[PDB]
């Protein structure tokens, strides 16, 4: 019978979530902007590297 | 041993990239 | 052992330890240069390959390995991860000692590089001889040796770049940077690719936004153009990118969760502070471990089915039909790709959800036990710092951690698995695994940034 | 090699 351990885990998780510190409207904007900047950097560097190397791969291979 | 900096590592990476490119070019020109 | 390998350890190059701490801006610049080098190497094919038409059983070990088949990064970050786990297992089994003296950790790093390079050579030899790149008999010793040398030097570059990041020039480790870079590159490619494919209905761009603009300009700016650009099935969608942005936002929101423990100091009085216990306690290790487990099981199933086909046990382990699971445990461990797939087999969707959540939770708990982030392992840090909890006794530091940290790890596993499942259901580009890994790694970079700002 | 959460192809 694992019903009791499952209910205890659910209760503990609910309590921990209620006691956690969720992002505010300013923290969410800060983290979202940072994530967007890091994404854009990595993804666009990779996109331009691949786009440049497609002609190069055609020429050398 | 030998301890290198970030710029020696960048140069080594670029030289390896160029060496692979030169291998590709040499193979293509020899076969053609 | 150690004495005889130390001269073998010192032969490999090592990154010079920085004289002065590197600021965040030029840390970002060096990280960008490192990822640029890795990406450029990911595009250059190996020399000597006659045929890239083979099975490639490890197709699913490419998001978490930063590997691109047929190029200089054939092995991706596999040498680094393999050497890291080998060294951690050796230290935990007490064959060797990491120590605390600078010489001890320097020897540890040298031997880790040596074992990573041995793994690199072994993987290169296995790749060459097992039929990839063409017939090893047909290539000859010269071509096989040249390919092995290329893979060896590429692995050397990967270890050198990872060491460059770790010694203080970059924003983390090579593993996380390369994984996140590959995921972001994949997403941006599927968003903005100029690649075009024609299937009888004219030119059709492979990137979602480019396809949107092309359709709106070409097909009389019709509502049908928008409908196709949003619900296109043969190529990346705009709804897939909207769902990718939505999953990014939700994962960011849940990554911002933390349990802030008010801690004071009983050694240096006046050091009031906060100990953040993140909900995503194990940041993305559950994703990496779950993906590795599923992909290894896929490889085992493919190997068994290819050789020992027909057996009932092999069929139950997985049925394959390029390949993709169709039945068995491998199918029930495979994400449902489309909404129709969910509708036709609700049982498969339920089993996949349950497996993802449970495996993520189990891997999170196991990792907090293994990696030294257990409640007892954090109570040891609290004890050997003078830190106590503000409103609790010093003899009750472990019980509060026992209440918080295990629950935080388990529920972070469930939340991470649920986020990955939701991203897979919505058809997000980058996939749940890729999106979660990318968001968690960029958040690691952001938290390093805010730590450096707080130090100012 | 495929052993498990290890990641060492082949």
């Amino acid at each position: 019978q694992f019903v009791e351990p499952s209910r205890q885990f659910v209760k503990d998780s609910i309590r921990l979530v209620k006691r956690c510190t969720k992002p505010d409207r300013k923290e969410f904007q800060k983290i979202a902007m940072a994530t967007a900047i890091g994404f854009a950097i990595m993804g666009f560097i990779g996109f331009f590297v691949k786009l440049i190397h497609i002609p190069i791969n055609n020429i050398i291979v | 041993g030998l301890k290198v900096g970030p710029v020696p590592v960048l140069v080594m990476s670029l030289l390896f990239i160029a060496s692979v490119f030169m291998l590709h070019i040499w193979g293509k020109y020899t076969r053609s | 052992f150690l004495e005889v390998i130390k001269p073998f350890c010192v032969i490999l190059p090592e990154i010079q330890k920085p004289e002065r701490k590197i600021q965040f801006k030029e840390k970002v610049l060096w990280t960008a240069i490192t990822l640029f080098i890795f990406l450029v190497c990911c595009q250059i094919p190996l020399f000597g390959i006659m045929s890239s038409d083979s099975a490639d059983p490890f197709y699913w070990m490419r998001v978490i390995l930063a590997s691109n088949r047929g190029t200089l990064m054939e092995l991706g970050i596999s040498p680094i991860v393999t050497s890291g786990l080998i060294m951690q297992l050796l230290a935990g089994a007490k064959i060797i000692e990491v120590g605390d003296t600078p010489k001890d950790r320097a020897l540890f790093n040298g031997a880790q590089k040596l074992f990573g390079m041995i793994i690199t050579i072994g993987q290169s030899i296995v790749y060459v001889m097992t039929g990839m790149y063409g017939d090893p008999s047909e290539m000859g010793a010269g071509i096989c040796l040249l390919i092995t040398i290329q893979l060896f030097v590429a692995g050397l570059i990967v270890l050198l770049l990872d060491e460059l990041l770790q010694k203080g020039y970059g924003l983390g480790s090579g593993i996380s940077l390369f994984i996140a870079t590959n995921i972001c590159e994949t997403i941006v490619w599927k968003a903005f690719s100029p690649t075009t494919v024609n299937t009888g209905r004219g030119m059709e761009f492979e990137g979602a936004i480019i396809a949107l603009f092309h359709l709106l300009a070409t097909r009389t700016d019709k509502v049908r153009a928008l409908r196709e650009a949003f619900y296109r099935q043969n190529l990346p969608n705009l709804m897939n990118l909207i769902a990718t942005i939505f999953v990014f936002a939700v994962v960011i929101y849940f990554q911002g969760f933390r349990y802030e423990l008010p801690i004071r100091s009983t050694k240096v009085r006046g050091q009031i502070g906060i100990y953040p216990i993140k909900l995503f306690y194990t940041s993305n290790i559950p994703i990496i471990l779950q993906s590795a487990l599923v992909s290894n099981l896929y490889v085992i199933s493919q190997m068994l089915s290819a050789r020992f086909s027909g057996n009932l046990l092999v069929s139950l382990l997985g049925t394959w039909s390029r390949a993709y699971p169709v039945g068995g445990l491998c199918y029930y461990l495979s994400p449902p790709e489309s909404f129709g797939s969910v509708l036709e087999d609700p049982v498969h969707a339920v089993v996949y959800i349950v497996f993802m959540l449970g495996s993520c939770a189990f891997f999170s708990k196991t990792w907090i036990e293994v990696s030294g982030s257990s409640p007892r392992d954090i109570a040891k840090q609290f004890k050997d710092q003078g830190m106590v909890i503000n409103g609790k006794r010093e003899t009750s530091i472990y019980r509060e951690l026992k209440k918080i940290i295990p629950t935080a790890a388990a529920f972070g596993g469930l939340c991470i698995g649920a986020l990955s499942v939701l991203a897979d259901f919505l058809g997000a580009i980058g996939s749940g695994t890729g999106i979660l890994l990318a968001v968690t790694i960029i958040y690691q970079y952001f938290e390093i940034f805010v730590k450096e700002q707080s130090e100012v | 090699a495929x052993i498990x959460x290890x990641l060492t192809x082949l």
